[PDB]
């Protein structure tokens, strides 16, 4: 068995990652004080859950995750909220003062502080894994600690963890739920300085599980929680692989999904996100939620997959979902969309099914579904993200505006257009695949 | 208040729909470059259509359609036709068309003089005509007159035996106008429009070409009876309709008008799924210059499809008020139709 | 916990702080004596910031009440919450301030200034983690603008990368008590475009004509025009004070309303603004369109008159934040000229549950606008029109000054109006 | 439409169907860049405090 530690990083990934974990307990049955009666290897076993959770002497089962965030009024929740019994204090690492939303601030000014720090935090979950595989590093695009800290964190990894791979959960800024101007400074600082260093990254842009929430759900305004707690879904379902006895190693994420390394990030379609409030619905077919992995309004980043070029796409099923179901699908949906892959890849799908449906959060917003499927395909048509932030960049930046509080801390201006011109590079190896 | 955006200031459509708009004293036009608009009348290129539909709080709209392209480019048509089942290769409307690229640059010029001998050894006509979006019966000036440029280029057959109007014994094109909204509804305008030519049809003599090609713009530069029979070069639904009966004893709408209906509705619907935003979080819509040919046999034929085309002159207002109605009021609503729906499965 | 340590300097300084405290005091549920008769624990989640915890359960303002006469200060210790202020945090000399800018800032106020400082360090080192310091004061006078000046210039070398916020009163011709306030506003100025981060430009002819025009009231006092300025001081700290998903620190709302280093003055606005019909329901639609109106805003500038860089709305109270969201959304795209374009979302919005003290719902206006230069404009107007006459100059040379640091103050504002000309096109 | 590789268990399976076929910076420069930074952030809050001394 090869274990995989979890690193959450700012306000967005701890937040998440405490909506993650109460899913995977949730699923692998464990208990709020760390029990699972459903495992009799007491203390100790090499099981698909393992690779998720450390076992002790007393048969507490705890997650290999590690929280960092700068400011201590975050973290603090968990601490005190229903899964403190689960973590120890060294698995949660606070500073007092945060980045207030600055990159610089984050990665130079306070981070080289902290940085030695985490890495030895970390060392200690590493000293207990008989096979590390990788790190999955949840953090914000416009966050200062999201977005700064996880830079250096991310470069310190490769040091100490070079055959290691890397996979993020990047959240993409949103504006309706974003009270920040800098944030597309931030994320453009961020994806520049951390390219290199991840493997395989997924964006989840909050204006898409904004939108969502308030059409799927009914929430006139949704808060952080019904988020959160939708994201973990999605989160779920791409590492319920890593959990459970099904198709497996975070390596197969990169070979997978990513042909080019640079263009490293898929793009996510969850289905069907259905009411709790809703008296009852009509259990979608395989068909119709497989029909659904095709409809932006169900991506985890708003754009037009139509007018890009795939090259890779898995179905991940969970619940009662059979083989012949999915192909009778498939070749239904073939005949209706618009799916045009390069020329370099093969047209297919790997498809993965869990029999064990998609487990609810009690008194959550999503309504239990007998089979959900979701799919991740790396088109060129995410590159449209980038065009958007590059774009908001390229405004504030030709005026120089909010640039003296990132030199405040010690970063050159250089370092902006040199980050710039690696996004303009990045959106032109998206055209140079997708475009004729 | 709605606001809107004008980013093609060469647009003699939408330089009126502007005008409009703002004559409504309900439209307010903003900077070119501020992004707070529910109505965007965009650049014919690199539209970014990617930075559409992501501001909170506002229905935005365009006026093209991401991915009609396809349709309008010369290269792109005939390769939409053979290639899509719903047209087939055996598209009964549209001249045998094939895609050369210059030998300096798939290709099909193997497969058009395979379809070039067979017509030489039959006695049949066989002369082609070859365009770019950038006259001759010989397949090697053709193929050699390709080679001299440097765009892709098309061959497709050249009609040889198109309906003549009297007096004059002159060829002409037909301009239809469609519009499709939001919705995707296919409206076609009422009003079409003839853009004749003004020197007697020569089957003998390719070489002057003002007697084969109807553009606006040749017959006003080297044609010598340019305004004769028609002023402008333009004839309207009506006259041609009424020469129809005449001449031949039949009408526009049965003759001609069928068989265009037909032909818009079969391209828009052939690549529906594919560019129309129903499910998108931003909407489209676009006016579509359809431009088509009649034989002797009153056949109507497809030549191309312009998807940023002018009107003419004296139809400027009615067609820029009906989009401003069903495309634009239809999406952003104020405080008998001049388009004829042409209904359809979604 | 992130203190903020609270400083109040000058006759205006101190009477306005003074209001503050009474207002934030109700709000927290803190009565005159220190100790805590609220209902929520909403009042408890955030006291620290503001109030120091002493034995018994009591709460002390964090505040430092410093003025050369004192006059004032005997006010407020006599005043309604007198009791409540650390009786150590009295700082105060006898000479005065004249009046004059020099005295306070290089004569009588540089011989009580290490006093203060004395108080301040106290305060720092008890608290566990400084977010930053706010000082209220005019600009008129010579304690609060000559000495408080002096003093942010003293708190920015021993806390250099601490925020440094205030709220200022700018002398205005319709409400003046010296014809030397053109002096005192210029040199103070210069001062605060370089050691300050926040500074809520607050025109006493705008609460004048607000008090008088708006809230019909026939002869204004200035009890009326700080009541104004308690309830807008009470507003623009809301997200402070209180719990909610905002969070924030002093610097996180800097680094988001602050483009440039030196473009860090607001216009802010409050509403409802009523005069007594008052107990009408206020809907959204009505808090935003007054919010954004000119006569609720107190800069005495008319935002049609130049572009806003930033914008924060602040609500509180029972509201529909769908409906608020909507509200915001509208008017914006109203008057799209009025924002700038290539700051792209500079508009944004906090809710909160708590509203103020009777008020079914009010509004909260922060403004960074280029509008704002014409406040200045007027400052160096009466300026130059005394200077180049070298009217009164004998009050300030005879103090030390020399006519080159007048020229000096004059040039330093006249390009900060520039900067703001610039940024309008 | 060819399904390969299908794999199975008691919690689930896995296949592929296929419908068509094909056509680092080292620990010293960290070091580097992090005190190359707070070099710069000395020599700005210098020019401040000299700026203030005078
Ligand atoms: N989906 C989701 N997004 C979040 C959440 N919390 C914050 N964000 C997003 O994160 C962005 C800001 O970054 P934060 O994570 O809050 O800041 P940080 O990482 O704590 O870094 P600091 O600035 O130092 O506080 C905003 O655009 C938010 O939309 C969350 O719980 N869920
Ligand atoms: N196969 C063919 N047979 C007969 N005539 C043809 C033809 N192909 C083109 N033409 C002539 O060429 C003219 C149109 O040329 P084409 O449309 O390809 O160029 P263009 O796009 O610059 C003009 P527009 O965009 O306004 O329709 C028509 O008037 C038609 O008479
Ligand atoms: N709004 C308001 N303004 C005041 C008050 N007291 C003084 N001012 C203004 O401050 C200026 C005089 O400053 P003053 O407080 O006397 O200076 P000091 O010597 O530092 O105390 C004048 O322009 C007044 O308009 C007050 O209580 N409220
Ligand atoms: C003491 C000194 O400043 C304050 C309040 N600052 C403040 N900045 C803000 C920026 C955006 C929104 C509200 C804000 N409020 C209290
Ligand atoms: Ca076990
Ligand atoms: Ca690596
Ligand atoms: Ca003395
Ligand atoms: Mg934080
Ligand atoms: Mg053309
Ligand atoms: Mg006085």
């Amino acid at each position: 068995m090869r274990e995989c530690i979890s690193i959450h990083v700012g306000q967005a990934g701890v937040q998440i990652g405490n909506a993650c974990w109460e899913l995977y307990c949730l699923e692998h049955g464990i208990q709020p004080d760390g029990q699972m009666p459903s495992d009799k290897t007491i203390g100790g076993g090499d099981d698909s859950f393992n690779t998720f959770f450390s076992e002790t002497g007393a048969g507490k089962h705890v997650p290999r995750a590690v929280f960092v965030d700068l400011e201590p009024t975050v973290i603090d929740e968990v601490r005190t909220g229903t899964y403190r019994q689960l973590f120890h204090p060294e698995q949660l690492i606070t500073g007092k003062e945060d980045a207030a939303n600055n990159y610089a601030r984050g990665h130079y000014t306070i981070g080289k502080e902290i940085i030695d720090l985490v890495l030895d935090r970390i060392r200690k979950l590493a000293d207990q894994c008989t096979g590390l595989q990788g790190f999955l590093v949840f953090h914000s695009f416009g966050g200062g600690t999201g977005s700064g800290f996880t830079s250096l964190l991310m470069e310190r990894l490769s040091v100490d963890y070079g055959k290691k791979s890397k996979l993020e959960f990047s959240i993409y800024p949103a504006p309706q739920v974003s009270t920040a101007v800098v944030e597309p400074y931030n994320s453009i600082l961020t994806t520049h300085t951390t390219l290199e260093h991840s493997d395989c990254a997924f964006m989840v842009d909050n204006e898409a599980i904004y939108d969502i929430c308030r059409r799927n759900l009914d929430i006139e305004r949704p808060t952080y929680t019904n988020l959160n707690r939708l994201i973990s879904q999605i989160v779920s379902s791409i590492t319920a692989s890593l959990r459970f006895d099904g198709a497996v190693d975070l390596t197969e994420f990169q070979t997978n999904l990513v042909p080019y390394p640079r263009i490293h990030f898929p793009l996510a379609t969850y289905a069907p996100v259905i009411s709790a409030e809703k008296a009852y619905h009509e259990q979608l077919s395989v068909a119709e939620i497989t029909n659904a992995c095709f409809e932006p309004a169900n991506q985890m980043v708003k754009c037009d997959p139509r007018h890009g070029k795939y090259m890779a796409c898995c179905l991940l099923y969970r619940g009662d979902v059979v083989p012949k179901d999915v192909n009778a699908a498939i070749a239904t949906i073939k005949t209706k969309r618009s799916i045009q892959f390069v020329d370099w890849c093969p047209t297919g799908f790997k498809v993965g099914i869990n029999y064990q449906p998609p487990t609810v959060v009690p008194g959550g917003d999503l309504a239990k579904v007998q089979r959900a499927v979701c799919m991740l395909s790396n088109t060129t048509a995410i590159a449209e993200a980038w065009a958007r932030l590059d774009h908001k960049f390229d405004l504030m930046y030709a005026k120089r505006a909010f640039v003296h509080w990132y030199v405040g801390e010690g970063m050159e201006e250089g370092e902006f257009s040199e980050a710039r011109e690696d996004m303009a590079a990045l959106e032109k190896d998206y055209e140079e695949v997708g475009v004729d | 208040m709605y606001t809107f955006v004008v980013r093609d200031e060469n647009s003699s459509v939408y330089a009126e729909v502007s005008r409009l708009l703002l004559a409504t004293g309900q439209w307010k036009r903003l900077r070119k470059d501020n992004p707070r608009f529910n109505l965007m009348l965009g650049e014919r290129n690199r539209l970014p259509f990617g930075r559409l539909g992501h501001e909170p709080g506002l229905v935005q709209l365009v006026n093209y359609y991401r991915g009609a392209d396809k349709l309008c480019r010369k290269a792109s048509l005939v390769k939409l036709i053979k290639t899509s089942p719903e047209l087939s290769e055996s598209c009964t409307w549209f001249p045998e068309s094939y895609v050369i690229y210059p030998t300096n640059l798939t290709d099909e010029r193997e497969v058009f003089l395979a379809a070039y001998n067979r017509r030489r050894e039959g006695r049949e006509g066989n002369v082609w005509i070859a365009k770019s979006s950038a006259i001759s019966s010989e397949a090697s000036e053709l193929l050699d007159f390709i080679d001299e440029q440097g765009q892709v280029h098309v061959i497709q057959k050249y009609l040889e035996k198109p309906l003549l109007l009297e007096p004059g014994h002159r060829k002409f094109d037909i301009r239809s106008w469609v519009l499709v909204d939001h919705l995707y509804n296919i409206y076609l305008y009422r009003e079409g429009v003839l853009r004749t030519s003004s020197e007697p049809y020569n089957s003998a003599n390719f070489q002057d070409k003002t007697c084969h090609l109807t553009n606006h713009c040749i017959q006003k530069e080297y044609s010598k009876n340019y305004g004769r029979y028609e002023e402008g070069n333009e004839m309207f639904f009506e006259e041609f309709n009424q020469y129809l009966m005449d001449a031949l004893n039949t009408t526009l709408e049965n003759s001609i008008l069928l068989q265009i209906k037909h032909i818009i509705r079969s391209c828009l619907m052939c690549i529906e799924p594919a560019i129309s935003t129903k499910h998108l979080h931003y909407q489209s819509f676009q006016l579509f210059g359809f431009d088509f040919m009649v034989d002797e046999e009153l056949k109507v034929w497809l030549i191309e499809v312009n998807g940023a085309p002018a009107c003419a002159q004296k139809l400027y207002a009615e067609l820029c008020q009906g989009i401003v109605d069903v495309a634009i009021s239809s999406v952003f609503p104020l405080a008998t139709s001049i388009f004829i729906k042409l209904h359809h499965h979604h | 916990m992130r203190e903020i340590v609270h400083i109040q300097a000058g006759q205006c300084g101190n009477q306005i702080g003074a209001k503050f405290w009474e207002v934030i005091s109700d709000e927290h549920g803190i009565d005159p004596t220190g100790s805590y008769h609220g209902d929520s624990d909403l009042q408890l989640e955030r006291i620290n910031v503001y109030y120091n915890e002493a034995t018994g359960n009591k709460y002390v303002p964090r505040a430092i009440l410093v003025d050369l006469e004192p006059g004032t200060m005997d006010s407020v210790r006599s005043g309604p919450f007198g009791q409540i202020f650390r009786p150590d945090n009295f700082v105060f000399g006898q000479s005065g301030a004249g009046n004059n800018w020099a005295k306070g800032h290089y004569t009588e106020g540089a011989e009580l200034v290490d006093s203060v400082l004395d108080v301040v360090r106290k305060e720092s080192e008890s608290c566990d983690c400084l977010q930053g310091f706010q000082l209220t004061h005019s600009l008129g006078g010579g304690t609060g603008s000559g000495m408080g000046t002096l003093l942010i210039s003293k708190i920015r070398e021993e806390y250099p990368d601490r925020i440094m916020n205030t709220f200022s009163v700018m002398p205005s011709p319709k409400v003046s008590d010296t014809v030397v306030e053109p002096y005192n506003a210029t040199l103070s100025v210069h001062q605060l475009v370089e050691n300050t981060d926040e500074t809520y430009c607050i025109d006493n002819e705008a609460l004048y004509d607000i008090c008088f025009r708006t809230l019909k009231l026939t002869t204004p006092t200035y009890g009326d025009l700080n009541h104004l300025v308690s309830a807008t001081m009470s507003g623009v700290t809301t997200c402070l004070r209180f719990p909610g998903q905002l969070n924030a620190d002093l610097r996180k709302l800097a680094v988001n309303m602050v483009p440039f280093p030196r473009l860090h003055f607001f216009m802010p606005g409050f509403a409802p603004l009523t005069s007594r019909q008052q107990y009408r329901a206020l809907t959204v639609p009505e808090l935003t369109q007054q919010m954004f109106d000119s006569k609720n805003m107190m800069a005495a500038c008319d935002p049609r008159h130049g572009r806003y860089l930033t914008v924060a709305a602040i609500f509180r109270g029972r509201m529909s934040m769908k409906e608020v969201d909507e509200q915001m959304l509208n008017v914006q795209n109203k008057n799209s000229s009025y924002f700038v374009e290539w700051i792209p979302n500079n508009v944004k919005t906090a809710v909160c549950d708590i509203p103020p003290r009777g008020l079914k719902m009010s509004a909260t206006f922060i403004g960074n606008s280029t509008a704002i230069q014409e406040l200045f404009k007027r400052i160096s107007e009466q300026f130059t029109a005394m200077f180049r006459r070298k009217a009164f100059l004998h009050w300030y040379t005879g103090e030390g000054m020399d006519e080159m640091e007048f020229t000096e103050a004059e040039s330093n504002m006249n390009d900060l109006v520039s900067e703001y000309q610039q940024y309008q096109d | 439409m060819e399904v390969i590789e299908l794999n199975k268990c008691t919690s689930g399976q896995s296949f592929e169907v296929i419908l068509k076929p094909p056509s680092d910076p080292s620990l010293e420069e960290i070091q580097k860049k992090l005190e190359a930074a707070e070099e710069r952030r000395k020599y700005q809050e210098a020019e401040l405090l000299k700026h203030l001394a005078e």
